[PDB]
């Protein structure tokens, strides 16, 4: 049972129709909006909802 | 047991560090009677065929060979320090100093994380890699 | 024609202690938001269920406090290394979105 | 090999 | 060779061999300065000593043997423990010691009285079960069969 090298990629040159149909199905855009901000100002749920 | 081979002579252990460069190096400098340093061989025998393809642990007597005692000023029961190409990496534990680990590390995983930021850090060739740990306490609760 | 004198029973409070326990042994690298979560989740268990029972059992009422002051001494150890004295509420017991910790106890913390 | 460092350690323990 | 030969610095004073008590271990005076005068002056020494320690030294050290004795009746060596396996293990051949291979590669029927009482309480209860009056059953030969009567 080995362990992989501590190595990572070396750089990013590709993308588009080469790399971009992976970060388009498997690591698929998410939302992005709506559920990434607070509001500080205000509460929008509950206070105990979680 | 102790199957990891300890460095014997000082020189032989000097030339051990200077033996590897593309991998991690780990001295145990901990005498072998003592339960600590028993404890430490048994987290390295855990982790032996593990960091195996990314670091090379050895084993040390300090009663064997004495100078590595009495330069680097390994006073505690069993201390683990590191090496990596002639440059003794540190590990930001937040003990205080960072040239010695020190503590009867019984977890494995801990180990094998913090052999990993080691690692990790002397090929970023920073001199003191921050230990992805809270070391500074117990963690115990 | 009678009073139906009510206490929490000893099982549940030792089931609430063993969890607050769990909680702060197992926070290790959870952020503080996380267990500040954990932590008022179990509170807010505790006082539904235990409506009312929760204010007779003064044993109950020192073990809320017990709990609440490992809790804070957990939070103030992860955020300052050593020992603050006297770390004010504000930082503790300000709502998430004010961008506190959110923590909800039932204790005599005066402002 | 290591049985000798072995039976050395256990010998003082 | 020293250690300088590896380039490398800092960051009998060692904290196994120091203490609390008596502090550190080792004595203060080395061995070496002797002489027969201080042969003398150890006999001397020495003597007066244990001419100072028998006191209670016969009854002491026959209470310890006893109590050594009694310990050893509960206090096994980890050696002594797989001593008489040990001693006997020595009894393996060349061919036996040499043959270990690697770890990488009239009868009491038991089950057969618990399968007869089970058998047995079964029974009895169907007879018992054969006595009610509207248990249903769906044959799962039909329900199987007209399970298609409905599919697309």
């Amino acid at each position: 049972k080995p362990l992989p090298a501590p190595l990572d990629g070396q750089r990013k040159k590709r993308g588009g129709r080469r790399y971009r149909k992976m970060k388009e199905r498997l690591g698929l855009t998410e939302i992005r909006k709506q559920a990434n901000r607070m509001s500080f100002g205000e509460i929008e749920e509950d206070a105990y909802q979680e | 047991s102790y199957m990891l081979p300890h460095l014997h002579n000082g020189w032989q252990v000097d030339q051990a560090i200077l033996s590897e460069e593309d991998r991690v190096v780990v001295i145990r400098f901990g005498h072998d009677w003592d339960p600590t340093c028993m404890k430490m061989d048994e987290v390295l025998y855990s982790i032996a065929e593990k960091v195996k393809n990314f670091a090379v642990i050895y084993l040390v007597d300090i009663t064997e060979v004495p100078d590595f005692n009495k330069m680097y000023e390994l006073y505690d029961p069993c201390t683990v320090m590191f090496f990596f190409r002639n440059k003794h990496i540190m590990i930001d534990l937040g003990t205080g100093n960072n040239n010695k680990i020190n503590w009867a590390m019984e977890d494995k995983q801990e180990m094998v994380d913090i052999i990993e930021t080691v690692y990790r850090g002397a090929r970023k060739g920073r001199g003191l890699v921050v230990s992805p740990k809270d070391y500074s306490t117990k963690y115990r609760y | 024609t009678a009073q139906c004198f009510l206490r929490v029973d000893d099982e549940s409070m030792q089931r609430f202690h063993n969890r607050v326990r769990q909680i702060l042994m197992a926070s290790g690298s959870t952020t503080f938001t996380k267990i500040v979560n954990k932590w008022n989740t179990a509170l807010i268990g505790l006082m539904t269920y235990f409506r009312e029972a929760v204010v007779n059992t003064q044993e109950l009422l020192d073990l809320l406090v017990k709990c609440e002051n490992k809790i804070q001494t957990r939070i103030k150890i992860g955020l300052n290394s050593k020992m603050p004295s006297r770390f004010p509420p504000v930082v503790f017991y300000t709502p998430k979105e004010l961008g506190g910790l959110g923590m909800l106890s039932m204790g005599h913390v005066l402002i | 090999d290591i049985e000798s460092s072995l039976k050395q350690l256990a010998e003082r323990r | 060779v020293p250690g300088l030969g590896r380039g490398a610095t800092g960051f009998d004073l060692n904290d196994t061999n120091y203490d609390e008590f008596n502090g550190y271990a080792g004595s203060l005076f080395s061995s070496g300065p002797y002489e027969k005068d201080d042969e003398e002056a150890d006999a001397i020494y020495a003597a007066l000593d244990k001419r100072m320690d028998e006191r209670r030294k016969e009854r002491r050290e026959q209470r310890e043997k006893e109590e050594i004795e009694k310990y050893r009746m509960e206090r096994p060596k980890i050696q002594q423990q797989f001593s008489d396996l040990k001693r006997k293990l020595a009894e393996v051949t060349e061919e036996e010691w040499l043959s270990i291979p690697e770890v990488g590669d009239g009868e009491l029927d038991m089950r057969k009285i618990g399968q007869a009482r089970n058998t047995l309480m079964d029974m009895r209860l169907s007879q018992v079960s054969d006595s009610v009056s509207g248990q249903t059953v769906v044959d799962p030969k039909g329900y199987l069969t007209d399970l298609n009567s409905m599919i697309p």
